[PDB]
């Protein structure tokens, strides 16, 4: 039984460095060999109460890569969560006397941490609780972070845009504080500032970083440049100012930018970062979502399959 | 036993004696720990004259100790307050409340968006000291935020 | 003034001693009457032996007055206590609750239509001896509650 | 100066048999002999916060025939107390300073009481506040009573309907309860009731009052069969199953009536009268209203003039 | 014919130290002597395609009290302007028709003005265009002012809130501007800060005026504290972070302000005053809101009555 058998994937800040890494050795043994039967007889649900694309499709498609069946739905309209009253509880008692695992995204943040309350040996696997959490989104992004940098050590990275309810960069920032010599730059508008509990978390590991008013600044010291999209629907009225993207990177701002540079962003963009960057060897946030297929499936793979992967 | 020496507030046969509660705060006390609902014998003084801290609050019951009624709660609203178990008229036992790891069903999310609200779950948040500001990190929702913020809901 | 007793309080002047308060209303008078919101000394014992009473509760609040009204506002939930002012040890003063005609700024309507609310007034309330309760008039929107149910605040 | 001069008009719980008389005899009186100039330069404030036809009406008509000038609103989404978030305290506070009076009707109870906090000097008449009090209606009431029953005493009035959220029963009660030897019938939904401080009230005073299920019950006894709507914009979810009106009048229902016998109904009706009753001669809600021109002229000017009405 | 008779009301800007006194004056002699037939037979237009309840009522107050009679609309939604899509032009081709005089409060800044390119000598008196201009808002204002400080000139004046969007203040201090030697102090938000007009304006007359970030600062100095509500329904949603209230003046603020000082406030106020100011000496926005009815009594009188008043 490898570490991460029948555990349950909720937050970054329970996973360690050895977890990290077995997950990405895994994708990449994957990767490398497909194994269309691993989970053969499994069935696990779908649990979207709140939009996605990228996140679903992938771990729907790499359920079928290894040969498992899904089931579920995409939107709580349809369950009897919403259209006659439910609790969250109700919901996971049911569902997991049906399915083997359950992979959730919803729009309230500890729902996924409710969820394994009421699950009895059932695996839940956090695809994001609004706003706090997003394990397989970082497990994605170490991948691609590591297959560009060759490491996730000694690194210059940078986090642009809102970021305090970017449950991204939460996940993301506490995992690759997980690593030695990591420097982060932050740079997002003070009303979405990176929340004080990441920031001390830093400090007691005495990790460096800074904040920053624009990319310029930094952009020729970083080796990750890390966008993203300013949570218009997590945003408190008060705040309706920033709904609007204060960073945007252009083709042009990237001319003092290191050759190994990567632009990443988990993709639903609104123009914080213009298409004429798409042409450039910077670019990467589409060979990010193209990584999701690896490290999910390998996360299915050590969660759902005792013996580790040959 | 403990006679009148110029302290107009020593006297009782077993039970526990919070002192050095601070001003403002006994009352909290005996509220949050339904202290009152029960029909033994309670003592209490506000604002008495502390040369120790200035003006302090102080409660006496009898035949009652605080162990499962959490000094360890009692641990963020009274950091200073000492906790003495009485027999025989005389103190047999004292200690100095600790921070807990971690609070559970007493206290309430702040995060209005927490899972916590809605579904059949207790409360929790994991207790850490920094700086006369005791942070709180929600077992749910993971956000954190200040005792003062939390307690003073 | 007690010497010859049995009693274990002693030593208060200048101010007032509410007495014969029921068992379980002392801590009720504290908080509803915002009784404890003060710099000034204060002594309280829950559960004291009570001669005819049986059990009893006792608050004393130096260098404080309550006039008239306020007395009998604690006719609402103490009838039987008994208040003595204080002064040079002197208990000059003595007297009883009376049911009050109204109760000002106290208590909160029921009524969660009730213009009171959000809005810059304080409550009212016409106060009405009724057979196992009382009667609360609020002034507002004239409708009756019983004292059992309209809360502070 | 007359009993009621510059007196705010609240609640019947706060009038006399004194004052209810004098604004009947004023009533009668200007009935009979209109004074198109009493109120000559008086200038009246007509606000409400809440829908109203014949008292909004009635009452601005009652102040033209004495020759005062209006201003107001019949919608508080134009104020600034909606379209801008204002207390009704504020509200009162400037309108008191324009005007000689102010009418109002409000959806919350203690409207009416609160004005009077915040208008110094100036009167306040309850055009009717959320379910609570109805003042002038009474007065319109006991007009039209007195105008067809001879008397306001040892008569035997029944009440069907919404008692509970009745605002018009609950002054009208009130009031009659201010006269010797009248007889209740309360006819009412469970879920409706007439209020405990009402019954109370009666039984203080000796009152004879009783219960019923139905209206041909009490049909043979009833000098005023006082009909009620359900008020729906004030019931509670769980009370929505009265929303319908249970007891309902038909013209064949009067055929053991007495001769003298007058159906009352304030004036927004859904079913409860049959439109075959309003040819009988027992229908009396539309006189009723009528009357509301004379009640009111009366007050306003008992409460705007010093000198009793010639 | 006096100054101001058949003169359009539209920006304080058009007007001059004489006319301002000219209004003070005449409001004077009316408040202490009435004439309640003045404007006997004039027929005036209220038109208020935008919310009101001091602006409105005053006005239509104050023209009863000199005995004109009143027609118009307190809400566009009623008007063929807007259940038919009409312009303002054509509104006002027609309005001017009908009436004597047409005073407006419009969404849209400049309505008063285009109004008067098309009402053919019928006088337009501005009740506010968006967030531009309130003349008679500040005839009230100039009223109080000398009322309570004793004259207009050589005095402390602080404008805290929204003053970008304020069309109080922008005419406020244009009039005080007018005077001689008085001083101002801004207190507000970067984001609603004074427009840059009214500052250049001050310079070219050699005003003198300061910025503060607090109303402590000032408040040692200040004849009149002006609080203002943010005009919410004209900010830009970049602007959202501001629709609270940044300054709030409480009864305890007011310890060392000058015995003199008055707090002034057009109405419709939400939490930046607290109710505990009410009860200081200091508190006289209700005072003057009631002076609203002098103000425009007299401005109604010098515009359609020939001879000054007497
Ligand atoms: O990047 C974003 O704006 C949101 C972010 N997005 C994703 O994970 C991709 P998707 O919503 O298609 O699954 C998230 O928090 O889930
Ligand atoms: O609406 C009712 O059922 C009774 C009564 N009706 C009236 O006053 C008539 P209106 O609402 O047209 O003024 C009321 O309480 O408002
Ligand atoms: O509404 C404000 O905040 C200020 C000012 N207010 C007024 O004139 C009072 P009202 O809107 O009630 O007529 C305005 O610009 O309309
Ligand atoms: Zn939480
Ligand atoms: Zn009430």
């Amino acid at each position: 039984a490898n570490p991460l058998y029948q555990k349950h994937i909720i937050s970054i800040n329970d996973l360690s460095r050895d977890d990290l890494n077995l997950v990405l050795a895994t994708a990449a043994k994957l990767k490398a060999n497909p194994q269309p039967e691993l989970l053969k007889h499994k069935v696990i649900a779908s649990c979207f109460f709140e939009a996605s694309t990228r996140t679903r499709l992938s771990f729907e498609t790499s359920m079928h890569r290894l040969g498992a069946s899904v089931v579920g739905f995409s939107d709580s309209a349809n369950t009897s969560l919403g259209k006659k009253g439910e609790t969250l509880a109700d919901t996971i008692s049911v569902i997991s006397t049906y399915v083997d695992a359950i992979v959730m995204r919803h729009p309230q943040e500890g729902a996924a941490r409710l969820a394994t309350e009421f699950s009895g040996n059932v695996p839940v696997l956090n695809a994001g609780d609004g706003s706090n959490q997003h394990p397989t989104q970082t497990l994605l992004d170490l991948f691609t972070i590591q297959e560009t940098q060759g490491r996730l050590d000694n690194l210059h990275v940078a986090m642009v845009g809102d970021l305090k309810y970017g449950r991204t960069v939460h996940s993301l920032t506490q995992a690759l504080a997980k690593f030695d010599g990591n420097r982060f730059y932050f740079i997002a508008p003070d009303a979405l500032a990176m929340p004080q509990y990441i920031l001390d978390m830093l400090d007691e590991k005495g990790i460096a970083w800074s904040l920053h008013s624009s990319i310029e600044e930094v952009m020729a010291e970083v080796d990750i440049l890390y966008m993203t999209r300013v949570q218009k629907e997590r945003l408190d009225p008060s705040e309706y100012a920033n709904v609007k993207a204060q960073f945007v990177l252009r083709a042009s701002d990237l001319h003092n930018a290191k050759a190994n540079m990567k632009v990443l962003h988990p993709l639903p963009r609104v123009d914080e970062i213009a298409t004429d960057v798409d042409k450039t060897p910077h670019a990467w946030y589409f060979q990010q979502a193209g990584n999701g297929i690896f490290a999910r499936q390998a996360l299915l793979a050590l969660v759902l399959n005792r013996d580790l992967v040959l | 036993m403990t006679h009148d020496n110029k302290l107009q507030v020593e006297a009782i046969k077993r039970g526990t004696v919070i002192d050095h509660i601070p001003a403002q705060i006994g009352f909290k006390l005996l509220s949050l720990f339904k202290l009152t609902e029960t029909d033994q014998r309670i003592t209490i003084g506000l604002n008495l004259p502390s040369g120790e801290m200035g003006r302090k609050d102080l409660i006496k019951i009898e035949n009652t100790f605080l162990s499962e009624d959490q000094v360890d709660q009692l641990a963020l609203y009274a950091p200073q307050a000492t906790v003495n178990r009485i027999d025989n008229y005389e103190v047999v036992g004292k200690s100095r409340p600790s921070l807990p790891e971690r609070i559970d069903n007493v206290l309430v999310c702040p995060n209005s968006n927490c899972i916590s609200h809605a579904e059949p779950v207790s409360s929790s948040f994991a207790v850490r000291k920094r700086a006369n500001d005791i942070a709180l990190k929600c077992k749910y929702c993971e956000k954190e935020f200040s005792h003062n913020v939390v307690l003073a809901n």
